[PDB]
Formats: C-alpha cells, sequence, structure tokens
C-alpha cells in the first residue's frame, strides 16, 4: 500500500467513473444505420432531416437522440465489416421506385435487399423501407407500363394499385416474418412526416425492447 | 380436535412450500442472474420479503394450539413487527414493479433514462424506509397480556382505546387494498391498452398468440392479488363494523383466510420469477 | 396480518 | 492490357528466386524450436513465486 | 492473347518447380520429437472497463501496458499485473477495428472504418494525451495499423492498398498495390525489415518497404484470410481463413508447410498468434473458444474456454509471460 499505488487506484477510480458517465450517456442514443443503392436517393432523406468513409448524423426529435450511419459512399464488400453495425436498432433502406424502366436497376436493389434483410446479423433488428421518387412515378407509368420490370403483373396501370404492389413484392421478401417486420413509407415533401414514421418505429421498438428486459415478451 | 390438527398442517405445508420457493428464487438470482437487469433487483426484494412473511407463520401456528406465547415480549415485538414490516414491503414491491413496467411499456423514451439500477436500488431503500415507517411503532407498541388462563402477544392500547386501534386497522386496509388494487389495474390497464395498438403484436396470427398470453398473465397476476388479499381484509372490516358470535366455523374461516392470505405471498416468485422469459433462457 |  | 503487361513482369522477376531444401528449413525451425524451448513460460511452468501474477 | 497464354506458362511454369523441387514428408521427420500434451491455463486477471464488444488489443515492448479499443469509442490503457488504467483515450471515429502500440511506448495508433488513423502521443508533458498525427488518403477502410519505427507506420486498407507513412511529413512514402481484393490483417517481422500482408483472394504477398516491390506470392486457402502472425525468427507465417484451416507458409521453402485444421470445428479464425518459443499456435475461433495447437506435431495442445462469446483478438506477450483474449462479451481475460 504504497503511496504512489494508492494514487495510481484513485486514477483509475476517476477514469472508471467517466467510463461509468460516457457509456450512460451513450446508450440512451438510439443509431440508426441508412443504406440502399447507388444513387437511389438517400441524400435527398438525409436533406430533409434535420442535422471519410461514414459520415454521422446526429439529431434530436421529441428529446429522442438519433446517430444515423450512411455508409453507402464507401464502396467496398459489405459482408466482412458489416457485423460492426449489429445490435443496431433501426436500417432505414432507400430504393429508388422510379427506377425501374433505366436499363433493371430494381432487381439488383432486390438482391441488396434480400441480402440485407436476411443476414444472419440482422435477424432482430427492424428495417424501414423507403420508397422515393413519387412524383416522377405517374409521369413514368402512364407512358410506361410495370410488365417490363415483372412480367407477372396483371393491372390496370394506376399509382394508386402499383404503388401496393411494389410494397407487397418488397414486403413479402423476408424469411422471418414473425420476428423482424418491414416497416414500408412512400417519402413525400410533408412537414417532417418521415421523421414522424421514423419516431414511431423507433419507439415501436425500444417498447418490444423494454418488454424483452421486462420478460413479458 | 381434527379442525385444529387441519389448520396446522395447512400452516406447516404453506410455510414449507413458501419457503422453498424463496430459497429457489434465491439461488437462481444469486448463482445464475448476478443482478444484471433493474427487474431482477425487484425481484430479489419481493423474494426477501416474501420470505421474511413467511417466516413468521412457525411462530403464529403454535399460539392458536398452546393458547400461550413463552417465548418472552421482545420475541413478540420481532414477531409483529416483521408480521406488518414484510406485509408492507411486499404489497409496495409489487406496486413499484407495476410501475416499473407501466414506464417500460407506455412512456418508452423516458423509460431510457429512468429504468437503470441506480433508479432501481434508491427506489428500494426508499421501500424499505418507507415500510420501516409503518414497522417500527407498532414494534414499539407490540406487547404481552397475561390473561387468567393464557399469554396474549397483542398491542397495546392508547386513550380512547376504539380509536387508535380502529384507526391502524382502517389505515392498513386502505393502504393495502384500496391504493395497490386501483394502482395495479390501472397501470395494467392501460399497458395492455397500449400494446394493443403496437403493430409488433397486433398483426399476424403468431404475435396473437404471444399479445394473447400477455394479457392472460396480467389477468392472472391482478386476479391473484385480489382473490388473495380480499378476504381476510373483509373479515377484519366485518368484526369491526358488527360484533361476531362465536362459532365452530368461523374458527376454521380465521385460519383458512391468513392461509390464503400468505398463500400470495408464497405465490408471487412462482408467478414472476419462473414465469419471466428470461428465466425460461436461463434453463 | 389477522393473527395476534 | 497494361495491367496484365505488369503482372507478366512481376511473374518473371518473381520467377528467378533461390531455392532451398524443405528439409533444412524445417530442420532449422525445429532447431530454433529446440534452443527457445527452455526460455518458454508457455512450455515449462514458472512457479508462482516467481511469476508476477 | 499471346500475352495471357505468356502468364498462364510462366505460372505453370513456377507451380511445376515449387511441386517437383520440394518434397516435404514432414509428419514422418516430426515424430522425433515428444509431443507436449495436455496443458491447463488458468485466468490471473479479468478486466472490466470496457462497456461494448472491443476489436483489437496490442501488447508493449515491456510487457507491462496494453491498449484495448471497444464499440463506444474508447482506446483503454490497461495494466496487466495491478489492473490499473493508465489512460482513457475518447476516439471521434467511434467504428475502431484496429490498434497499434509503439515499440518506445510513446504513440498509439487507432482508427479504422472512417478511412482516418488517429496517432495520440502518451508520454507527453502538460497533463492529458493529445492527438498527435491525422492521418488520411484511402478510400476503402483501414483494416491494420503497425508502428515499424516511432518515424514510419504500415497500414493496410480495405481499397485493395497498403500503405507506408512517415510522421512528420504526413504524406505518403511508398503505396503498395499488387492485390486484386481487400487485405485483412497486417503483422511485421522482428527485424521490421519487410512485411506479409494477406488479402481476400486467399493470397498472402510479401512487401519488402524499401525495394517497394512484391517479392513472393502465396496461395492455397479457399476463402478469406483473417489474421497473419510472424514467427519469431522471421522465415515462416501461419495464415488463418474461414475455412477452419491454419495453413503455413515457408519463405525459404515457398510452399505451404502445414495445416492445421479438425473435424468438427469449421467456422472461421479471428486471430491467430505465436509464442516466442514458436511452439505454440494460438488460433481463435468463433466456437466461443482459443485453441493452443502444436506447430511440430499438428494435434490440439489445450482449449482456452474462457469466454461465452467470439474471441476478436488475441495478444501474446513479447516477453512470453501471459496470453491475453479479448471477446465480444466486453471481457479481457489474461492467461497464464
Amino acid at each position: 500500500l504504497s503511496a504512489e499505488d494508492k494514487a495510481a487506484v484513485e486514477r483509475s477510480k476517476m477514469i472508471d467513473r467517466n467510463l461509468r458517465e460516457d457509456g450512460e450517456k451513450a446508450a440512451r442514443e438510439v443509431k440508426l444505420l441508412l443504406l440502399g443503392a447507388g444513387e437511389s436517393g438517400k441524400s435527398t432523406i438525409v436533406k430533409q432531416m434535420k442535422i471519410t468513409g461514414i459520415v454521422e448524423t446526429h439529431f434530436t426529435f421529441k428529446d429522442l437522440h438519433f446517430k444515423m450511419f450512411d455508409v453507402g459512399a464507401q464502396r467496398s464488400e459489405r459482408k466482412k465489416w458489416i457485423h460492426c453495425f449489429e445490435g443496431v436498432t433501426a436500417i432505414i433502406f432507400c430504393v429508388a421506385l422510379s427506377d425501374y424502366d433505366l436499363v433493371n436497376r430494381m432487381h439488383e436493389s432486390m438482391k441488396l435487399f434480400d441480402s440485407i434483410c436476411n443476414n444472419k446479423w440482422f435477424t432482430d433488428t427492424s428495417i424501414i423501407l423507403f420508397l422515393n421518387k413519387k412524383d416522377l412515378f405517374e409521369e413514368k407509368i402512364k407512358k410506361s407500363p410495370l410488365t417490363i420490370c415483372y412480367p407477372e403483373y396483371a393491372g390496370s396501370n394506376t399509382y394508386e394499385e402499383a404503388a401496393a404492389y411494389i410494397q407487397c413484392q418488397f414486403e413479402d421478401l423476408n424469411k422471418r416474418k414473425d420476428t423482424k417486420e418491414i416497416y414500408t413509407h412512400f417519402t413525400c415533401s410533408t412537414d417532417t412526416k418521415n421523421v414522424q414514421f421514423v419516431f414511431d418505429a423507433v419507439t415501436d421498438v425500444i417498447i418490444k425492447n423494454n418488454l424483452k428486459d421486462c420478460g413479458l415478451f | 380436535m381434527i379442525t385444529a390438527i387441519t389448520i396446522m398442517a395447512l400452516y406447516s405445508i404453506v410455510c414449507v412450500v413458501g419457503l422453498f420457493g424463496n430459497f429457489l428464487v434465491m439461488y437462481v438470482i444469486v448463482r445464475y442472474t448476478k443482478m444484471k437487469t433493474a427487474t431482477n433487483i425487484y425481484i430479489f426484494n419481493l423474494a426477501l420479503a416474501d420470505a421474511l412473511a413467511t417466516s413468521t407463520l412457525p411462530f403464529q401456528s403454535v399460539n392458536y394450539l398452546m393458547g400461550t406465547w413463552p417465548f418472552g415480549t421482545i420475541l413478540c415485538k420481532i414477531v409483529i413487527s416483521i408480521d406488518y414490516y414484510n406485509m408492507f414491503t411486499s404489497i409496495f414491491t409489487l406496486c413499484t414493479m407495476s410501475v416499473d413496467r407501466y414506464i417500460a411499456v407506455c412512456h418508452p423514451v423516458k423509460a431510457l433514462d429512468f429504468r437503470t439500477p441506480r433508479n432501481a436500488k434508491i427506489i428500494n431503500v426508499c421501500n424499505w424506509i418507507l415500510s420501516s415507517a409503518i414497522g417500527l411503532p407498532v414494534m414499539f407498541m407490540a406487547t404481552t397480556k397475561y390473561r387468567q388462563g393464557s399469554i396474549d402477544c397483542t398491542l397495546t392500547f392508547s386513550h380512547p382505546t376504539w380509536y387508535w386501534e380502529n384507526l391502524l386497522k382502517i389505515c392498513v386496509f386502505i393502504f393495502a387494498f384500496i391504493m395497490p388494487v386501483l394502482i395495479i389495474t390501472v397501470c395494467y390497464g392501460l399497458m395492455i391498452l397500449r400494446l394493443k395498438s403496437v403493430r409488433m403484436l397486433s398483426g399476424s396470427k403468431e404475435k396473437d398468440r404471444n399479445l394473447r398470453r400477455i394479457t392472460r398473465m396480467v389477468l392472472v397476476v391482478v386476479a391473484v392479488f385480489i382473490v388473495c388479499w380480499t378476504p381476510i381484509h373483509i373479515y377484519v372490516i366485518i368484526k369491526a363494523l358488527v360484533t361476531i358470535p362465536e362459532t365452530t366455523f368461523q374458527t376454521v374461516s380465521w385460519h383458512f383466510c391468513i392461509a390464503l392470505g400468505y398463500t400470495n405471498s408464497c405465490l408471487n416468485p412462482v408467478l414472476y420469477a419462473f414465469l419471466d422469459e428470461n428465466f425460461k433462457r436461463c434453463f | 396480518y389477522x393473527g395476534f | 492490357i497494361a495491367q496484365a503487361r505488369k503482372l507478366v513482369e512481376q511473374l518473371k522477376m518473381e520467377a528467378n528466386i533461390d531455392r532451398i531444401k524443405v528439409s533444412k528449413a524445417a530442420a532449422d525451425l525445429m532447431a530454433y524450436c529446440e534452443a527457445h524451448a527452455k526460455e518458454d513460460p508457455l512450455l515449462t511452468p514458472v512457479p508462482a513465486s516467481e511469476n508476477p501474477f | 492473347d499471346q500475352l495471357r497464354q505468356e502468364a498462364e506458362q510462366l505460372k505453370n511454369q513456377i507451380r511445376d518447380a515449387r511441386k517437383a523441387c520440394a518434397d516435404a514428408t514432414l509428419s514422418q521427420i516430426t515424430n522425433n520429437i515428444d509431443p507436449v500434451g495436455r496443458i491447463q491455463m488458468r485466468t490471473r486477471r479479468t478486466l472490466r472497463g470496457h462497456l461494448a464488444k472491443i476489436y483489437a488489443m496490442h501488447w508493449g515492448t515491456d510487457s507491462r501496458l496494453l491498449v484495448s479499443a471497444s464499440q463506444d469509442g474508447k482506446l483503454i490503457i490497461w495494466d496487466s499485473y495491478t489492473t490499473n488504467k493508465v489512460h482513457a483515450i475518447p476516439l471521434r471515429s467511434s467504428w475502431v477495428m484496429t490498434c497499434a502500440y509503439a515499440p518506445s511506448g510513446n504513440y498509439v495508433a487507432c482508427g479504422g472504418l472512417d478511412n482516418i488513423c488517429s496517432i495520440y502521443n502518451l508520454k507527453t508533458r502538460e497533463g492529458n494525451v493529445r492527438v498527435s498525427r491525422e492521418l488520411a488518403g484511402h478510400t476503402g477502410y483501414l483494416s491494420c495499423c503497425r508502428f515499424l519505427d516511432d518515424n514510419q507506420i504500415v497500414t493496410s486498407s480495405g481499397d485493395t492498398t497498403c500503405a507506408l507513412w512517415d510522421i512528420e511529413t504526413g504524406q505518403q512514402t511508398t503505396t503498395f498495390t499488387g492485390h486484386t481484393g481487400d487485405v485483412m490483417s497486417l503483422s511485421l517481422a522482428p527485424d521490421t525489415r519487410l512485411f506479409v500482408s494477406g488479402a481476400c483472394d486467399a493470397s498472402a504477398k510479401l512487401w519488402d518497404v524499401r525495394e517497394g516491390m512484391c517479392r513472393q506470392t502465396f496461395t492455397g486457402h479457399e476463402s478469406d484470410i483473417n489474421a497473419i502472425c510472424f514467427f519469431p525468427n522471421g522465415n515462416a507465417f501461419a495464415t488463418g481463413s474461414d475455412d477452419a484451416t491454419c495453413r503455413l507458409f515457408d519463405l525459404r521453402a515457398d510452399q505451404e508447410l502445414m495445416t492445421y485444421s479438425h473435424d468438427n470445428i469449421i467456422c472461421g479464425i479471428t486471430s491467430v498468434s505465436f509464442s516466442k518459443s514458436g511452439r505454440l499456435l494460438l488460433a481463435g475461433y468463433d466456437d466461443f473458444n482459443c485453441n493452443v495447437w502444436d506447430a511440430l506435431k499438428a494435434d490440439r495442445a489445450g482449449v482456452l474456454a474462457g469466454h461465452d462469446n467470439r474471441v476478436s483478438c488475441l495478444g501474446v506477450t513479447d516477453d512470453g509471460m501471459a496470453v491475453a483474449t479479448g471477446s465480444w462479451d466486453s471481457f479481457l481475460k489474461i492467461w497464464n
């Protein structure tokens, strides 16, 4: 019990106090991983919400802090570092819905959604799917049919049925329909309706986590 | 004659199964869970209050058969103190767990800040202090009275004798029956109404059975708490209002109601600890 | 409760 | 075809390498292991009095 | 098509030369030395300061201090004997995939997913530590960082590049581009003259810092290789892959010397290390345990099954006293 060792123990306890203070501060913040195809329109969602491999967006809404990680700028194989993002609250996945007739992008977007949704690391993490570019789509359905991308589509050419059809084609791709739900929202230029839907989905995930913590679920 | 042996066997069986369940919950909490989540602190508090409350039963059982208390005034004070103290501790522990699940489900943003082990430990200390606020004056007031043929372990009276005793019985009746059933029923009803709106349970057939399981667990907990704590308090109110004529049937009704009251202290570890999903994950 |  | 030309040039310079017999290299590895076998706490358990743990 | 045919015939020639010239039969030779048997290693300290899954640990030259980083954003420096924390560094780039400790002990490198290498000076005046250097210039993701000296640092990155930085200059001195896939691990020789880099094309390429060209290339795996460590002599190196196979490659022999694999383990390597004698192979699996293999017998010598989650990193001290394993359960275990 020397004098220097007691000062080292006191320094270690002060460091432990700072570690637990920073850990309890970091525990309440909600982390969201944003994914999607190249030039799908993720930057539009980023610019709409309030504000180098990963650029980190930190913003608050109704006293709940969100840290949003969009990693689409990095060009590398996803699966080898994707286990860094385990334990994430939600994955906001952006799909360019009006990109069907350009030759095709919808099919590798579905392959990317199958790779992310059926991944072994994200079996219990919810995925919030966003369908953007709504305004151009009816002007591209009136001139060009949807039968080119999917031959099985049999229906009248209108936004109201084709949008629900694309929603169901993305929603039924999951192989675990009981554990992880797919939340589909058509992003529009409303007064932060997007942020509201994200807050409701994060609220449902926090409810599920609290139910797992208590032991009811 | 046969009824006395019957009720004595009833107290013995209830005491044994209550201590056995409490010791199993203590064994699992100490050696397996190691107190990680906040809920386990409340389960430890409930198990400790139920074990100390169930320990009062061998001292209470001999009082009927012998008719005398040949243990001294100090042990009489300790037994009456433990009897009221752990009862209030268990009841406010159940209220605190109901408020914990209410904050966890209905207020999700504030549940990240509030539901920490530090707040659970300080509310546990406040629970034991608030139960000690009733435990200590009843401990001081506990006395021993010599009848013409018996020794009685009972409370003493200050003048006027009816006012202080009836005020104590009505205060225990209100704070143990009216307020706790109201808090548990309102918080669990708002919890079920909030979970009914949740998309994670109100969708497909597979999640519907989980929602029904949660609603069934809530109804079983509330029904067991009401059916257990109703008859002995109703019988105390009936004796306070009107004098009851001595009968053989009411003598068995006494021990049956006391057994029903302790049965909840026995059954709360079974209903809470084992039925939780995390403890099943421990298996 | 009930006893004593 | 410049990248493939660089690959061919790298394979040409890689090909002219000194070839050593595998038996002598394995003998060198086992000789190093038997040489430094004594100076190893993992191989030979040190008593706790001299161990700093 | 003539140039591609020339490349194919040169590859066939070097493959035929390495096959026909080298005939190992090492299992018949190595039977003479006795097996180590079974070795029991007990935990001596359990380090509990992190609140998240640690990804990298590295010892020091004095074998006293060790650095470790977790996913909360902190580099904690531990002491191996007295459990005291000397420094705690909060990282701006929270996503951390590697750790380096300087041979002098003055500097620590950190980072990896944010494409920024942060070098922090430790033994400095004016109070607490401060960031010394902010290195940039990749586009993928840094996977490992190693200090050659106090003035030079070699990094491997996920944009098919390796790079050597001078600390004072701050720009890239020599860049290595000879792979066709992402490199995942990096290890230095004891004399620090040259190193080998393992990639996602199941290949390991030797690089010398002075000359600037790839000297040798080793193949024989069927999938991604995650860990690379040199031998204490510096003439051999072992590679661990996702096929549960720890192939050992000799610089002088220029072939696969020995293969370590077992039936019931089919999962993936996270970390590989050696003892200073070179007899022990410390292989980190995802089967919740790290195994000690025998380098000259191809048999399992021990099972350090002290963790309940997969071991991200593993480090053997310079003097060889202890081996510290870190796993994703935020528990760092020192085994002696």
